[PDB]
């Protein structure tokens, strides 16, 4: 069965590094797309960071690059999302999505978000 | 008396000519029956030998 696993998040005192870790169930991350959209309540849908099918490729929302930056290790099946020097704007409902895949050969800028897990909350309280 | 004057052969008729089988093949079905298509911009590209 497809789905996303996170876990990691929590409260984090600002300044303080953490790192995120996600797991998929039911297909192989190497091969698809993976999104880190996070979710605030009474806010819109906040898009933080993508990695690669193949991990070629990494790009950041200009409000999380050099700041957040994302790991995979295929091997194992994992993600880690780095948060580091938390900000307080980053209280927000994170999630995890998958993408297409080189399965269907798809133009550049490619498309995603078919399914999507749990999410994890990380909340940046003093 | 004697006389060497004539040289004979037997010449053929027919021609055979052998290879050993087609065992290996070159695939070329999966690009005509390719499950989807390339873009416009950018291409497949695929090297056969």
């Amino acid at each position: 069965q497809v789905q996303l696993v996170e876990s990691g998040g929590g409260v984090v005192q600002p300044g303080r590094s953490l790192r995120l870790s996600c797991a998929a169930s039911g297909f192989t991350l190497s091969s698809y797309g993976m999104h880190w959209v996070r979710q605030a309540p009474g806010k819109g849908l906040e898009w933080v960071a993508v990695i690669s099918y193949d991990g070629s490729n990494k790009y950041y929302v200009d409000s999380v690059k050099g700041r957040f930056t994302i790991s995979r290790d295929n091997s194992k099946n994992t993600l880690y999302l780095q948060m580091n020097s938390l900000r307080a704007e980053d209280t927000a409902v994170y999630y995890c999505a998958r993408g297409w895949a080189y399965w269907e050969l798809l133009p550049d800028y490619y498309y995603g978000m078919d399914v999507w897990g749990q999410g994890t909350t990380v909340t940046v309280s003093s | 008396g004697i006389y060497q004057t004539s040289n004979f052969r037997v010449q053929p008729t027919e021609s055979i000519v052998r290879f050993p089988n087609i065992t290996n093949l070159c695939p070329f079905d999966e690009v005509f029956n390719a499950t989807r298509f390339a873009s416009v911009y950018a291409w497949n590209r695929k090297r056969i030998s």
